[PDB]
């Protein structure tokens, strides 16, 4: 058992599937398998099912805003990416002056799911702080990463020496009302939220320069297609055309030889038509008949299949739990043999592995025991040849460490 | 033939979950049309090289699922398609777990196999968890190609990361000219410089019967729904029966490919030679094609390099598509 | 590629022929053979500076007392340095054609 | 006119799905906010996402910069463009205009709004080599008045068939075109 | 609607070599039984054609291409054209050392073309099953084999069965050519009776054949030698550039010429 935990991971993997759990237990009674070595096998995998995560590159907070009905829905966690401060905040007032459960009653309270006030719906308040966050960045803040270029004012020259020229409304801060006013905000909370946007997916001139230079030049200017393909030459051709399967048949003769057989041929097939052929062909297709028809001698049929036992299915998949659990220690000794680097660790590793194929013979003897002496059959000598291999494999081990010696 | 290519080819193949799939640009709904056609492929691809195998995987929602598992077995990546069809298939897709779980299982590959992913979009806009452009970059310092096919769209993006990973970027302008497409990707593609290439261990087994009539037959169950397996093939090197000669065994770690398999691919060793094609007679040697022994039908003469035998527009076109050798040259 | 205006060989760093440009280039010809300022369409795709400079370059080189200076005025200061970048890159050419050596003041300002 | 849109949009169920369809970057007053919207637009298109950006053929900020092929596939054009706070100043010019020589008031106004708004739609093609759409959404342009005070080259490509396309024909028509420019151009084609 | 090609491998050395034995089998006793045989497969159903080819030391001839005695007008006429084309074939023949064998691939690679064609010209309404018989007395040889192979590839990809009868020996190149499409393989002990033989397997459709039991074709052993030593080997190492097997590992790879990168 090891760990507890380790035993439960084990028994997590067993109840994932039954004929990995009969395996399991054919192994813990031989003793071949720790619980803590089923575990690691049943945790060596690859990533989760979302591995990372499943946030959006757009619209986030707009997905389902209050539309959709902490951890709960998966709309509410990329909210809570897309912004920061809100996320920060939520996480502050969760112990201090609210609780989730007050949060989720402030959710759904009146002018905010109902959507009475501000408009929006559960993005309400996201939307208040993307405006403030970008009237702050358009003031307070600016373009912390400017580079060579890579900004607003410096882009264009320099700001906008329209000092008092012709045009300036544009920017008419002095005439701002509500309507109009309110959509100006709506703007500015669009292009914050397109920018947290980005925020949540990562835990100007410049740009147009790089571009410039990914569009000068070509990969095949550079080298080629694929890099740089090297070029497959073959010093002989005739290797392969000799054939792997041994010649079945490989005989000359002389050259007169063939001058004689040519004279020949050339003769018989001058005489043609012989017509009277149908005694010979009679008597041929009495002997035919019998060896062409299943019964008879001279018939191609085996297939006996006269497996004599109580349950037959029952005892094959008996033998399956057992070679796959026999497998998945013959995988873990091959893993250990790859290894060799011939050491007294590598000598100990061995000694496990010896100790692990001498449980599961004793395992595959009391499964002779077992359907090869009630029902008189699963064959486990093919499990115990697969052992066997495996023990040759670690005695080839044994003696190249004696040479190392 | 002339360019190296991977005797082990690790293909993978991701199809895209998003709704627009089930949108049908074209006259029958693309995600089932896709999915007919990359059956196509996959028959294609294994028969073309029975050692090279695919793997696919679908992703809906931004969550990454293995329709299949990486397999020699055409069957059953066939019945996962069909599953992909029975799936909503709603929610745009990720690149980013897609490519990122393909990669890590590629990692595991060995360097020297060659490792390449297939990706099918049917939407310009791509939508996942992480930057793009970050996992772009991992692709490039991993030891894989990535080629990308947009439906009916063509995507700066999609064409950056295949350039980068040497992939190729395809449009699928016709269902037709898809398929097309896909015998290009069924074809090996010119190894890379970086791809390693180094000379494998092979083993071949013979199969085993029940000796003579089950005498002392080692019956066996399931060793990688079964019976009682008396005759079957076994692992050379841990003598263990294997239900299917092309297999490689999973405890060893050694690939076993049959002889006829590799005199299958020694065709893609030597390029066939290309037939000169000429409307005029040009005082034709042979009135008959030499291929059918029949007077050609039409005004279309096919020359070879070396033999210059006649050849019919028909033989011509099943000369490279099946027979893969010069019959002319062949007497 | 050379184009032959029949005074001078009009030298094309981008190496691409075009019906339209070879029209275009016939017409600004007559315009520049007869002096009067004039107004001239050139499509959106072409690169106008690049077109312009290389025509007048030539009959420069082909009519050196004609032309004291040449002046180009654009609306914004971007424009302006994509002008002397361009030009650049046409004396650039001009050189690999001609000597080793092909020494050109341009100023943006 | 393109905030009052907008709003009207936003009532209705279309911007929420022009939304969906592609990231909203409208044109802001302040300068700063218009260069971060065109940034953003910019990054967009990079990403792959859908990007669409709303700006305003009269403004002088359109004029100056001219949108990248990649970054605005397809150019849209909504009316005619026209200063509804315009003052008398222009009208006094239009008079003065056909006094001094011979110019119709009407024509010049047709005119002045032509070219302003050919060279807002002639920034989708940088390239010989490249594909962009023009779209016209005002009637006038179908009656043929504001087409002869477009340029020459631009009418020679615009086709009677393309002209009054109805809002579904002229989408399926695009369509059938980027599928058409979807393969690579070769340079031999070019020649 | 069924196509039957015969291809029969006619060696004239190994033929003459019958004709000297003088025994009952002849090589005009076994064109004869072709001949039954096609005709049978041709009265059976007026759709099924007959398609007979016979292959010489160099070359592949193709001998397919009234009512006197009151056989039927089409049998005779086709019997007639093939009698004309073997003998003509049979009789003069050019002694070759580099090839005293007669070529089974190339005569094969001229078939499954020959049934591509003719398949392109049946209706696709219509449907037509393709099926080829070997008949090979020939002994094998290890050149052809690399031509052969590609043969056996593409009938696996036309989907085209292969059958093969071997008069006297087993031919390991034929055996696994039908392996590999799936087609019977027989061997038939007594070559005058060669004929019988042909009627109870070859002559049923495909229908016809799984009701009827008919024996199991011969199971193809695998067998991988070494081309650099031509030595058998259980496990062969297979060089990644020329795709070669390897008795023994080899720092440098004889077959491409090039050297195996070590790490
Ligand atoms: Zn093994
Ligand atoms: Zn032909
Ligand atoms: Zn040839
Ligand atoms: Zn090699």
């Amino acid at each position: 058992r090891k760990a507890n935990k380790e035993l439960e991971e084990k028994n997590r993997m067993l109840q994932e599937d039954p004929v990995l759990f009969q395996l399991y237990k054919d192994l813990v009674v031989s003793q071949v398998i720790s619980a803590e070595e089923f575990w690691a096998n049943r945790l060596n995998v690859n990533a989760t099912d979302s591995s990372s995560t499943s946030n959006h590159k757009q619209d986030v907070g707009i997905s389902a805003a209050f539309l959709a009905d902490n951890l709960t829905s998966d709309i509410i966690e990329s909210i809570f990416r897309t912004y920061p401060a809100v996320k920060m905040k939520y996480a502050e007032n969760v112990p201090h002056n609210m609780t989730e459960k007050e949060f989720w009653t402030r959710f759904f309270q009146s002018h905010y799911f109902h959507r009475d006030r501000l408009n929006t719906g559960s993005k309400d308040l996201f939307a208040e702080c993307a405006k403030i966050d970008e009237k702050g960045l358009k003031t307070m803040v600016s373009l912390g990463v400017k580079n060579p270029l890579l900004d607003l004012t410096a882009l264009e020259d320099k700001p906008l020496d329209e000092g008092y020229g012709i045009s300036s409304v544009p920017s008419a801060s002095n005439s701002k009302s509500i309507k109009e006013n309110s959509n100006a905000a709506i703007i500015k909370r669009f292009n914050h939220h397109s920018a947290m946007v980005l925020a949540a997916g990562l835990r100007q001139p410049a740009v147009k320069r790089a571009k410039l230079q990914e569009s000068i030049e070509y990969e095949d200017l550079g080298k080629n297609n694929s890099v740089k393909t090297i070029a497959l030459n073959l010093k002989k051709s005739d290797r392969y055309y000799h054939g792997p399967t041994p010649i079945q048949s490989l005989q000359y003769a002389t050259s007169q030889d063939i001058i004689n057989s040519f004279q020949s041929i050339r003769q018989e097939m001058e005489a043609y038509t012989p017509k009277l052929t149908q005694v010979l062909s009679s008597s041929a297709a009495s002997s035919t008949i019998t060896a062409l028809s299943p019964g008879g001698a001279l018939m191609q049929g085996g297939t006996q299949q006269a497996i004599n036992q109580m349950v037959p299915n029952d005892i094959q998949s008996e033998l399956k739990h057992l070679y796959v659990a026999v497998g998945e220690l013959l995988r873990h000794f091959w893993s250990c043999f790859p290894v060799n680097t011939p050491f007294l660790e590598e000598k100990v590793v061995k000694m496990k592995s010896n100790l692990e194929r001498f449980q599961v013979t004793k395992l595959c003897p009391f499964q002779e025991k077992i359907r090869r002496q009630y029902l008189s059959t699963n064959l486990v000598s093919h499990i115990e040849e697969m052992l066997q291999t495996a023990y040759n494999k670690l005695h080839t081990w044994q003696s190249r460490r004696l040479m190392k010696k | 033939g002339q360019v190296r290519l991977g005797m082990m080819r690790h293909l993978y193949v991701v199809v895209d979950g998003s709704r627009t799939m089930e949108d049908q640009d074209l006259k029958p709904n693309r995600l089932t049309c896709t999915l007919k056609l990359l059956e196509y492929f996959v028959e294609e691809y294994f028969d073309q090289n029975p050692i090279s195998q695919i793997g696919i995987i679908v992703t809906k929602s931004k969550r990454a699922e293995k329709l299949t598992e990486l397999s020699g077995n055409p069957r059953k990546h066939i019945t996962s398609l069909k599953k992909a069809v029975d799936m909503t298939c709603h929610g745009e897709p990720s690149l980013y777990n897609s490519l990122s779980i393909a990669m890590q299982t590629l990692k595991h590959m060995p360097g020297h196999t060659s490792r390449e992913v297939l990706i099918i979009f049917s939407s310009l806009t791509t939508c996942d968890p992480s930057n793009i452009y970050d996992l772009i970059k991992t692709l490039k310092a991993a030891k894989i190609r990535v080629s990308v096919i947009g439906l009916s769209a063509e995507v700066r993006v999609c064409t950056v990361l295949a350039r980068e990973t040497g992939g190729t970027y395809h449009v699928i302008l016709d269902e037709s000219h898809y398929k097309e497409l896909l015998t290009h990707h069924v074809s090996p593609p010119p190894a890379s410089s970086s791809s390693e290439c180094s000379l494998i261990r092979m083993g071949f087994p013979q199969h085993t019967i029940a000796s003579l009539s089950d005498q002392d037959a080692k019956p066996s169950f399931s060793m990688a729904e079964p019976g009682l397996t008396l005759g079957g093939y076994f692992c050379p090197q841990c003598r263990a029966k294997y239900c299917e000669l092309p297999v490689e065994c999973k405890i060893c770690g050694l690939t076993l490919v049959s002889a006829p398999h590799l005199a299958r691919s020694y065709h893609h060793l030597f390029p066939l030679d290309a037939f000169q094609e000429i409307p005029l007679e040009e005082y034709n040697g042979e009135r008959f094609c030499y291929g059918c022994q029949g007077e050609l039908k039409d005004q279309h003469v096919y020359v070879c390099a070396v033999c210059q035998n006649v050849f019919c527009v028909d033989c011509d076109v099943f000369v490279h598509d099946s027979l893969h050798c010069c019959p002319g040259c062949i007497h | 590629m050379k184009l032959n205006v029949d005074g001078l060989l009009v030298y094309f760093p981008y190496d691409y022929i075009y019906p339209e440009q070879f029209s275009y280039m016939r017409e600004l010809k007559r315009t520049l053979d007869a002096k009067g300022h004039g107004v001239l369409e050139m499509p959106s795709g072409t690169g106008k500076t690049v077109s312009l400079l290389a025509l007048i370059m030539a009959y420069q080189r082909a009519y050196p007392l004609e032309v004291t200076k040449l002046i180009y005025c654009s609306r914004t200061v971007p424009e302006i340095e994509k002008v002397i970048e361009e030009l650049r890159k046409l004396l650039n050419f001009y050189e690999k054609q001609e000597g080793e050596k092909l020494p050109f003041l341009g100023l943006a300002l | 006119y393109m905030e009052s849109t907008v709003a009207s949009w936003y009532e209705q169920g279309i911007l929420e799905n022009i939304q969906r369809n592609k990231l909203l970057f409208i044109e802001t007053q302040d300068g700063a906010e218009t260069s971060v919207a065109l940034e953003k637009y910019q990054e967009a298109c990079e990403n792959g996402r859908g990007a669409i950006l709303l700006s305003v053929a009269r403004g002088k900020v359109s004029e100056g910069i001219d949108f990248v092929h990649h970054y605005g596939r397809a150019v849209i054009m909504f009316g005619v463009p026209y200063v509804y706070t315009q003052s008398r100043i222009l009208k006094a010019r239009l008079e003065y205009l056909r006094d001094q020589f011979q110019i119709r008031e009407n024509d010049f106004l047709t005119f002045d709004a032509m070219r302003h708004a050919a060279q807002c739609v002639g920034r989708a093609i940088r390239g010989k080599t490249d594909y962009g759409l023009m779209v016209f959404a005002d009637k006038r342009f179908a009656r043929g008045d504001k087409r002869g005070k477009l340029p020459r080259w631009i009418q020679e490509h615009l086709t009677d068939a393309n002209l009054n396309l109805t809002v579904d024909e002229g989408v399926q028509v695009a369509k059938y075109f980027l599928r058409q420019m979807a393969q690579p151009f070769h340079r031999e084609d070019q020649l | 609607l069924n196509l039957l090609v015969i291809v029969v491998d006619a060696n004239p050395i190994w033929w003459g070599k019958q004709a000297l034995k003088e025994s009952q089998f002849t090589l005009s006793k076994c064109i004869d039984a072709v001949m039954v045989l096609g005709n049978s497969h041709l009265f059976m159903n007026r759709s099924n054609k007959l398609a007979v080819i016979a292959s010489h030391i160099q070359e592949s001839r193709f001998l397919y291409p009234g009512s006197k005695d009151g056989k039927y007008e089409l049998l005779t006429s086709a019997n007639e054209v093939i009698v004309e084309e073997i003998k003509d074939l049979m009789t003069k023949s050019d002694i070759k050392g580099q090839h005293t064998e007669t070529l089974l691939a190339g005569s094969l690679a001229k078939a499954l073309c020959y049934i591509h064609r003719m398949n392109k010209e049946v209706k696709d309404n219509q449907e037509m099953k393709s099926r080829i018989l070997v008949i090979k007395a020939a002994e094998d040889s290890a050149l052809q084999y690399m031509n052969f192979m590609n043969v056996i590839f593409a009938a696996q990809k036309q989907n085209i069965l292969i059958d093969a009868c071997v008069l006297d020996s087993d031919s390991g190149l034929l055996q696994q050519a039908c392996d590999i499409t799936g087609g019977l393989y027989l061997k038939v002990p007594q070559m005058p009776s060669l004929l019988q033989y042909l009627l109870w397997v070859f002559l049923p459709d495909q229908d016809q054949r799984s009701q009827l039991i008919l024996p199991p074709p011969v199971h193809v052993d695998y067998r991988a030698a070494c081309f650099c030593h031509r030595n058998l080997i259980e496990i062969g190492y297979v060089c990644s550039v020329c795709l070669s097997i390897f008795c023994n590992f080899s720092p440098i790879c004889t077959t491409c010429e090039t050297a195996f990168k070590i790490s």
